[PDB]
């Protein structure tokens, strides 16, 4: 979009920096709820809390209109192609949070029917832990993707932060090879 | 025959299923034997029950269709016969002093261990009316794992029925459409099966994994 | 019991199988460890749950871990009657049915 | 790390010494990780805790 | 076989005569507790856990020690409340002492007497009184860490190392309560079975330092297994946690090892980890070794291979699984057109690849090690069953103490081992022992019935010994075995891993052999020219007339002239080596590939007897055995070898099945006449020990520290002559170099002196360059 | 020309051993093999949509982003994408493999020699 093609200076860095404000400001979700996460997702946007205190009220049914996807579930293999249909047929930019230990790495159930995350078929904005997760776990973590969305480049910074990050990530050893007093 | 049917037999003490992490224990055979049919004075409304059906089904039908009756816990399960499954169940569903409206559904069972009777499909039955309750049991081998589908009697099975065939392979002929409920159509493989493997992955930690519990020592 | 430093086991128990019981130590960690060997046999189970006839059939090899747990979940054969609730109605009338039913997807697919 | 469910725990032990002791006895926990995205909180691995080392705390 | 039939509750059984209560209630169902018995163990009925009701018996009997009688009736803790009790009681007493150690104790989870007091014991202490305390853990050690608090004194420790293996270096010490499984005062447990008794102990008293806090019994991947180490082909149970093995118990398989291991088996698994395996193919450029791609790596191994053509020889290693050998067997017949195969990393000769095949090869399961139990007489030819195939001297002494088993050595001294087995010596000196065989013939021993002969791969160092035992075999009757020293000997003599042999033990010289084979091969024909042997190869390449060499899982240091092997792969212009750590030859080669270690592939061993030892891949890892390597080698070099996995090289194995056809000739060999040593100098004996510095016992310090310390041995008269004295350090020589060890004055042949074949310090072939039986000097 | 094949995980050891199996000149009967190496699906998305790639393995573990996901993005979003190999860590995932589209797949551990084999029969 032209909003992206501004030149590097101050326009485009007020610019991003709006835009990250709104984004986070109206992250609505997607009306995709799983598995227990599901329920506990409804109880967050339920009076006790209020989801709707950061703008985040309307639940999208549509795809199309939903900015943010909260797996909260578990993701069978059945389930894959359609949570992956579901994430393309939003429109950009989307962000995916992983709530629950089930969506975020299979939690307990590390078996043949669920995926072991939803990381598989969908990036990850944000995991979240939790079986499940209470409604204030949950608003933390939406706080940690505005936090993320609000810190977010555009443009020839969007090139730049993804040169930066990809750079930064191809040397980080792997899990496995962090043997600390692992003997 | 009368002897009991046994599902697995443990080799060892402490219930190790390989050689054993100490010399000297594993010389015990033990057999895991399901319960054996109960003598014949069976508790409660069951022996009215059985009797009914005894009387319903002749003594030559009642000998063929019904393989045993067994008692555990005050729970009544009639091992039925293959084949002769469809009959017995409209006996029961249909005898006024039966009256087993209720088939609350169909779930597989495997036994890998039992020559011949691998697969049990079991039909937890309940007679709203008389307010009692059963479970048939039928037993099919692996190799030819057709037992008769009950949909022409139970209705509700035909989605159970359908959720054992796709777990354990037990092939309900008869059945409208067997098609997998759960589990994708181009699955392989029947994952309620102790053949199929757990198909975990192992967890990652910082500088380790654990295999899944299906790989991990077991007792 | 809790404390000042969250929930645990209740210090009088740790006292009691690390200081004093050995018996009560070996009890402890084999029932948490191994955990209870349960008989062989069979035995299917029902209770009334809010969506229907919520039914267990169990089974025991004499381990320490269940041979087969097979939940008769109501939802499972409640959404046979979708056909029965929908077919010939509007679809407004369909989702009410649907609502009705109230299935519990967990329980359906466990 | 036995009773948790979900293998979410990963512990390895090692020996206490003189020169290097962390916790009374012979055997104390070198390594003890806690992998959250397998945790399901279900609280078994306290009721498992021989020594009330492991506990539960309400921050979230 | 006369049955007794007796009531054990209330059901009845018939179980054969003398076989005892516990047994029978086994065989039954039923779980009597129990700590002190043991079913390879003399029952002692010591613990008392076992009692159990006997009719017409006041006091309840241990059942462990209570032989059936006709129509006897006995009532466990399952119908006999009073058994109950007393079980009850005696569980009781076994944990009033005991410490409140089950978290930090290793044997937590697997642990007998947890099991047995859930199953047996009282709910609650009863004990409020003062435990006993010892000072704990305490070392008996380098590998067993003893904590006597957790000891329940059933004995079976000290059982086991008097009875099964005879060690007795720890017993039962001090007296009541104050009971303590002890060492001596300093003196080392020092049994090449120790780690038996970890395995053997119903509690956490006897632990591995090793396995010391590594893991708990769900944290373990446990896998089935054979031990990579000789041919005795243990059962073996592998376990490990985050994908590193952590140990290897015994496992269990009557008909080969009962129960047992020993220390190398149980221990000597590190090998694979110590940070000198090669992780990725290696290539020679500029004269370095250098990370390569596989492909970059088979392409420059295919391109020299086919420069090389026929001029090529194949050394398989003796540490290869039967599919392994069969690979690197097929992979120089067709893929190099060549016959120059020999898996002997080793001294050897002509004479024994003539024996092997003309008795051992296609001749499976023949003398099996329940025939060594009840053979009257065994006989050793070059053979110490202690440091070769240790489970073979275990059989041996349970044949000596149940059936009398009376055992002959013709060896130059007593080892250890042949103490043991209460043998008697037959004193030659090395070279001499065709002599001592053709001087047996009329032995009245050997002639009775089921008499055995077993015959070391040493006895192949001596030219005219092996001929001279096959006579001795034919003209006595007795079943003549051969028990090598490395796991894949066997195998790769099934294998036709041999100049002289092809798969299933028929001849290459046997031109229907060759056809049967180039059939199942799907291929014209395979070469007719006779092969080199590994010497012959060796000294071929040194001379530069070799183009190539493929070196499978090879130390040079083996091998009798090392320096001269260094040499000949050095030379050669053209080296392909699949090794699984860095070595000589690796360091020296132009092309290396790593193969997956046991642990981590499929495969089979062969053991002495001729028995398949099939294990599965315990670890999961991108790593390939040398089946697939060969053959994705000769599939770059464009010919199908068709073995893409160990099943595959099964099934064609069965295809070619036994030869069957015209026995190849016996060797007969010539008994040259042996060298005779002067003044100052010896005939060399020697045989590698057990815990010697193999390249495979690397990585593990207390299997090491655990080994017998090196020493030279000599008669009285010959130390004398050279001027020494027991104790002083007397220094054996020859051109290459000199081994110096400790002077151990030994009953011995004079002009005889003995060295560790390869224990640290001794390392006879690298320093002095000659084999078992040759002329080397010696001095104070 | 040299063949550029785009290697994706965020494993470095995974793309070593990608790099291993697959040398400079696999099957010296075709072209040399150029390796880009990207440990970030937005990376991966954008050399892809720089295009020019002959085989792209996608190690279908990637913790932020699954090479399956990516696998299917990519052909769902760039025109004449080019053929997807992909390594699944699970021999259950063969499923997922079969969704994403990819034209092979792998399992973990990567052999080296089946690995070959299916970029051959890919770039063939
Ligand atoms: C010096 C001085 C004084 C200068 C003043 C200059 C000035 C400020 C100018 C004023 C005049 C303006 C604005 C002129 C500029 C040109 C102009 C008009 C541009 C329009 C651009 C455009 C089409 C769009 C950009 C945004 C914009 C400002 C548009 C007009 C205003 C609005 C509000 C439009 C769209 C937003 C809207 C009405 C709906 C959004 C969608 C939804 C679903 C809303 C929120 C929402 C709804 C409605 C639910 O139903 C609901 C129910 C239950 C739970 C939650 C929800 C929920 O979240
Ligand atoms: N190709 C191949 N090499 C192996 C294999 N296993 C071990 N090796 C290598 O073979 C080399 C020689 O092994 P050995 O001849 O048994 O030497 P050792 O370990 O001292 O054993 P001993 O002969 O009993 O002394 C070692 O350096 C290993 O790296 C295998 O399975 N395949
Ligand atoms: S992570 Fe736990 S709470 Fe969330 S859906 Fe899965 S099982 Fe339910
Ligand atoms: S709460 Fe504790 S026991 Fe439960 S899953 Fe998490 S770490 Fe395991
Ligand atoms: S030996 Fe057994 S009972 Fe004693 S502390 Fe160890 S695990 Fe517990
Ligand atoms: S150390 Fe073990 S085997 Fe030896 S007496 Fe004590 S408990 Fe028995
Ligand atoms: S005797 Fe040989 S095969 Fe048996 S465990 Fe010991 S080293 Fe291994
Ligand atoms: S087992 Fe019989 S007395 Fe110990």
């Amino acid at each position: 979009g032209l909003e992206e093609r501004l030149p590097g200076g101050i326009l485009l860095s007020t610019v991003e920096t709006v835009a990250g404000y709104v984004r986070k400001g109206s992250l609505w979700p997607a009306t995709f709820g799983l598995a227990c996460c599901a329920i506990e997702m409804m109880s967050t946007a339920g009076p006790r809390f209020d989801i709707a205190r950061f703008g985040m009220e309307r639940f999208s049914a549509t795809p199309r209109q939903a900015d943010l996807m909260i797996v909260a579930g578990r993701v069978s293999q059945k389930m894959a192609p359609v949570l992956r249909q579901i994430y393309d047929q939003m429109v950009e930019p989307k962000w995916v949070l992983a709530m629950g230990v089930c969506a975020s790495s299979g939690g307990m159930f590390n078996n043949y029917a669920v995926v072991q995350g939803v990381d598989h078929v969908v990036p990850v904005d944000i995991y979240l832990p939790g079986c499940p997760p209470r409604p204030e776990m949950l608003l933390h973590a939406i706080l940690k993707l505005h936090d993320k969305i609000q810190q977010m480049p555009l443009g020839v910074n969007r090139e730049e932060a993804i040169r930066e990050a990809e750079q930064a990530a191809l040397a980080v050893p792997p899990t496995i090879e962090l043997k600390g007093l692992l003997r | 025959g009368d002897e009991p049917e046994i599902i697995a037999v443990r080799r060892g003490m402490f219930g190790n299923r390989d050689t054993g992490d100490t010399s000297g224990y594993g010389r015990l055979v033990r057999p895991v034997a399901l319960p054996g049919s109960t003598p014949r004075p069976y508790g409660g409304y069951f022996d009215a029950v059985m009797d009914r059906l005894a009387e319903v089904l002749g003594e030559e039908r009642y000998a063929m269709s019904i393989e045993r009756v067994v008692v555990y816990r005050d729970q009544l399960t009639i091992e039925v016969s293959r084949v002769q499954l469809p009959a017995v169940a409209s006996v029961l569903r249909d005898d006024p002093d039966l009256r087993f409206e209720l088939c609350l559904g169909v779930s597989g069972v495997h036994y890998p261990e039992d020559t011949g009777r691998e697969l049990h499909a079991v039909y937890p039955l309940m007679s709203i009316t008389h307010n009692r309750r059963i479970q048939l049991e039928v037993a099919a081998p692996d190799a030819d794992p057709h037992i008769p589908s009950l949909y022409a009697v139970y209705p509700t099975t035909d989605w159970h029925e359908r959720e054992t065939y796709d777990f354990f392979g037990i092939i309900f002929d008869g059945h409208p459409s067997l098609t997998r409920i759960e589990m994708p159509d181009d699955w392989e493989g029947h994952p309620q099966r102790k053949d199929y493997p757990l198909g975990g992955i192992p967890v990652e930690y910082h500088g380790a994994q654990i295999p899944p519990p299906d790989q991990r020592r077991s007792y | 019991k809790l404390g000042p430093d969250g929930l645990g086991n209740s210090p009088e128990h740790i006292a009691k199988i690390m200081g004093r019981s050995m018996e009560g130590l070996i009890h402890h960690f084999k029932l948490v460890t191994e955990g209870i060997r349960v008989p062989p046999g069979q035995v299917y189970v029902a209770v009334e749950s809010p969506r229907g006839e919520l039914g267990v059939h169990m089974v025991s090899d004499g381990g320490t871990r269940p041979y087969r747990v097979h939940y008769r979940d109501p939802s499972f054969t409640n959404l046979q009657a979708v056909a029965a609730t929908c077919e010939g109605g509007m679809v407004a009338d369909a989702i009410a049915a649907v609502a009705s039913i109230d299935p519990v997807m967990g329980g359906v697919d466990r | 790390a036995w009773a948790c469910p979900a293998d979410a725990i990963y512990v390895e032990g090692a020996d206490n010494t003189a020169d290097e002791r962390y916790s009374p006895g012979e055997r104390y926990g070198r390594v003890y990780q806690i992998n959250y995205l397998r945790c399901i909180g279900c609280g078994l691995c306290i009721e498992a805790c021989p020594t009330r080392a492991l506990t539960m705390t309400t921050e979230y | 076989v006369e049955m007794v039939s007796l009531t054990i509750d209330d059901h009845e059984i018939s179980v054969p005569k003398g076989t005892l209560l516990i047994r029978a209630a086994e065989l039954m169902g039923i779980q009597i507790p129990r700590f002190c018995d043991h079913p390879l163990l003399d029952p002692v009925g010591a613990c008392r856990q076992c009692l159990v009701e006997v009719e017409g018996q006041r006091k309840p009997m241990a059942s462990c020690t209570t032989t059936v009688m006709p129509d006897m009736v006995v009532r466990t803790q399952f119908t006999s409340e009073a058994a109950d009790k007393a079980q009850r009681g005696v569980m009781e007493l076994l944990l009033i002492n005991h410490p409140l150690d089950c978290p930090i104790c290793d044997k937590g989870g697997e642990c007998p007497l947890q099991n047995q007091a859930m199953s047996n014991g009282r709910p609650e202490t009863r004990f409020e009184d003062v435990k006993r305390t010892f000072p704990k853990p305490i070392s008996i050690s380098s590998q067993v860490l003893l904590d006597r608090e957790r000891c329940v004194l059933c004995a079976r420790c000290t059982r086991f190392s008097s009875q099964i293996a005879g060690d007795p270096f720890i017993d039962l010490m001090e007296r009541g309560a104050l009971q303590q499984v002890g060492i001596g005062q300093d003196k080392p447990f020092q049994s090449y079975f120790s780690g038996n008794t970890v395995q053997i102990c119903p509690v956490g008293a006897l632990t591995g330092t090793a396995y010391r806090f590594r893991a708990r019994p769900f944290d373990l991947v446990s896998s089935p297994s054979v031990c990579e180490h000789c041919a005795s082909g243990c059962a073996q149970r592998t376990d490990h946690r985050r994908g590193k093995v952590l140990r290897r118990l015994a496992g269990d398989e009557p008909e080969v090892n009962e129960e047992w291991n020993c220390d190398k088996g149980r221990w000597a698994f590190t090998y694979a980890t110590v940070g000198d395996r090669i992780t990725t193919p290696m290539l020679r450029d500029g004269g370095v070794l250098r990370p390569a791609s596989w492909s970059e790596a088979l392409t420059v191994a295919a391109a020299g291979l086919l420069t090389a053509a026929g001029s090529t020889g194949v050394l398989v290693g003796g540490r290869c699984t039967v599919e392994d050998a069969y690979a690197y067997a097929k992979f120089a017949r067709m893929v190099l057109n060549t016959n120059d195969v020999d898996f002997r990393a080793r001294p050897h000769s002509a004479e024994e690849a003539e024996f092997l095949a003309a008795h051992v090869a296609g001749q499976t399961m023949g003398l099996r090690y329940a025939e060594l139990e009840n053979a009257p007489t065994v006989l050793l030819a070059g053979f110490e069953p202690e440091e070769e195939s240790p489970i073979v001297f275990l059989r041996l002494r349970k044949g000596v103490r149940k059936n009398g088993v009376q055992v002959v050595a013709v060896a130059p001294w007593a080892s250890r081992g042949l103490t043991k087995l209460a043998g008697t010596v037959v004193p030659t000196v090395p070279g001499d022992e065709p002599a001592a065989l053709d001087g047996m013939h009329d032995d009245d021993r050997l002639r009775r019935p089921g008499a055995v002969i077993l015959v070391g791969e040493r006895l192949a160092t001596s030219p005219g010994a092996l001929s001279a035992a096959v006579r001795l075999a034919a003209a006595t009757g007795a079943r003549l075995a051969w028990i090598p020293r490395r796991a894949g000997e066997r195998g790769a003599i099934e294998a036709g891993a041999l100049p002289n042999l092809l798969p299933g033990g028929r001849p290459v010289d046997d031109a229907d052999a060759r056809a049967e084979v180039a059939r199942a091969w799907y291929i014209s024909a395979l070469p007719e020219a006779p092969g080199r042997d590994t010497a012959a190869i060796l000294s071929t390449a040194a001379s530069g007339h070799l183009a190539a060499l493929l070196v499978g899982g090879v130390e040079l240091g083996d091998l009798p002239d090392p320096e001269l092997a260094v040499a000949a792969v050095r030379t050669t212009p053209f080296v392909v080596s699949l090794e699984l750590r860095e070595s000589a030859v690796t360091e020296l080669a132009d092309v290396v590939f790593p193969v997956a270690p046991v642990v981590e592939k499929a495969g089979s061993f062969l053991n002495w007897e001729g028995r398949p030892r099939p294990f599965a891949p315990s670890l999961k890892t991108n790593a390939i055995p040398d089946l697939r390597v060969l053959h994705y080698l000769a599939d770059e070099i464009g010919v199908d070898l068709a073995l893409p996995t160990a099943e595959a090289a099964d099934a064609e194995l069965a295809q070619l099945g036994t030869w069957g056809g015209a026995r190849p000739p016996a060797p007969t060999a010539p008994p040259t006449a042996r060298p005779e040593a002067g003044s100052g100098q010896a005939v060399l004996a020697s045989w590698r020990m057990l815990l010697d510095a193999g390249r495979l016992q690397d990585g593990e310090p207390h299997l090491a520290g655990t080994a017998v310390r090196p020493v030279a041995r000599m008669s009285a008269a010959t130390a004398a002559g050279i001027g020494a004295s027991d104790g002083a350090p007397v220094t054996v020589s020859t051109e290459r170099g000199a081994v110096t060890l400790p002077l151990a004055v030994t009953d011995m042949p004079d002009g005889v002196v003995w060295l560790p074949m390869n224990s640290p310090g001794s390392a006879v072939h690298q320093r002095l360059g000659v084999t078992a039986g040759a002329v080397v000097s010696i001095g104070a | 020309a040299p063949l550029r094949i785009l290697v994706y995980s965020d494993n470095p050891r995974t793309r070593e051993q990608v790099r291993l199996a697959l040398g400079k000149r696999i099957h010296p009967e075709l072209p040399e093999i150029e390796y880009v190496d990207v440990a970030t699906a937005p990376m991966a998305i954008s050399q892809m949509d720089a295009g020019g790639f002959d085989l792209a393995i996608l190690d279908g573990e990637a913790t932020p982003a699954g090479g399956m996901g990516v696998a299917k993005q990519v052909k769902d979003e760039i025109d004449d994408c080019p053929p997807i190999l992909v390594l699944t860590g699970r021999a259950d995932d063969a499923w997922l493999a079969k969704w994403s589209r990819a034209e092979a797949a792998v399992p973990h551990p990567i052999d080296p020699i089946r690995l070959s084999d299916a970029v051959v029969s890919l770039l063939r």
